[PDB]
């Protein structure tokens, strides 16, 4: 039982604008320690019908622990606002990253996979939560350049060994092949998600694409994957089990689920208790000087510079252990 | 550089 307030954290910068709110840097007064707040007006939660999702979101970060995913510290609401502090991640998004370097060496995806793998084995296996909005925006580096997931609102709850979903959902370019066939889905979407994720590190491209979502959509129904001539043939087989479109196809898309992608001859000499333990080198150090250095985070909102109703969500409010 | 996207819920 430790109640917190907006009192109890300095406000150090903005870090990002979301759709529905904002991220800013703090700093815990009690502790020194710094968090990312995220800052949503109850108004606009219930105007924009984003209730449901602000109460998953709370619900899987406070039943989640996994050194890969984003930690939960406390969640608390005023008469104005609901706020979550999360873990810091000071390296900025992959999205950042792959946008100045356009591709990662075949070794530093295997990394940010291996990493990825871990976490989403944890979710599926453990908590029995499908993520199904895996992307470059949600994978984001810590200090030391290990993998933090953010962005929980579009989870499902309690999908276990072949349940399955109806929710239309994701971000357009990621959405698997039977999400947008609108038929029920597996956990195995998620698996979709990790080879577009891979395919858009080693290849500096997504898989499919096209500006307008609907023809978009008919690539990802109707098109065979091709990869560039450089491709090593263990990221080519990889690639093309996570990105088979038939689910039961799939890499993953079986009862050992993230067993079978960690069997996979990419990930050979790959110790998965070890990635657990962060034992493994990242192989790209955010090169941050100081916890307040925010270098990895975009122009727009790094600058912008604010220093310092509706209802009551019934037990919304947590505070992790230690 | 893909621009960057948003996520949705129907
Ligand atoms: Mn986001
Ligand atoms: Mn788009």
């Amino acid at each position: 039982k430790h109640r917190v307030t907006m009192n109890e954290f300095e406000y150090l910068k903005l870090l990002g604008k979301g759709t529905f709110g904002k991220v800013i840097l703090v700093k815990e007064k009690a502790t020194g320690r710094y968090y990312a707040m995220k800052i949503l007006k109850k108004e606009v939660i219930v105007a924009k019908d984003e209730v449901a999702h602000t109460l998953t979101e709370n619900r899987v970060l406070q039943n989640s622990r996994h050194p890969f995913l984003t930690a939960l510290k406390y969640s608390f609401q005023t008469h104005d606002r609901l706020c979550f502090v999360m873990e810091y991640a000071n390296g900025g998004e992959l999205f950042f990253h792959l946008s100045r370097e356009r591709v990662f060496s075949e070794d530093r995806a295997r990394f940010y996979g291996a990493e990825i793998v871990s976490a989403l084995d944890y979710l599926h296996s453990e908590k029995n939560v499908v993520y199904r909005d895996l992307k470059l925006e949600n994978l984001m580096l810590d200090k030391d350049g290990h993998i933090k997931i953010t962005d929980f609102g579009l989870c499902k709850e309690g999908i276990k060994d072949g349940a399955t979903m109806k929710t239309f959902c994701g971000t357009p370019e990621y959405l698997a092949p039977e999400v947008l066939e609108d038929n029920d889905y597996g956990r195995a979407v998620d698996w979709w998600g990790l080879g577009v994720v891979m395919y858009e590190m080693m290849c500096g491209r997504l898989p499919f694409y096209n500006q307008d979502h609907e023809k978009l959509f008919e690539l990802i129904l109707m098109e065979e994957i091709r990869f560039p001539r450089t491709l090593g043939p263990e990221a080519k087989s990889l690639l093309s089990g996570l990105l088979k479109k038939d689910p039961k196809q799939r890499l993953g898309g079986g009862s050992e689920d993230a067993k079978e992608i960690m069997q996979h001859r990419f990930f050979a000499g790959i110790v998965w208790q070890h990635v657990y333990e962060k034992k493994l080198s990242p192989p790209f150090k955010p090169q941050v000087t100081s916890e307040t250095d925010t270098r990895y985070f975009d122009e727009e909102f790094t600058a912008q510079m604010i220093t310092i109703r509706r209802p009551h969500f019934p037990q919304f409010s947590y505070s992790a252990s230690g | 550089g893909r621009p960057r996207t948003t996520x949705f819920a129907e």
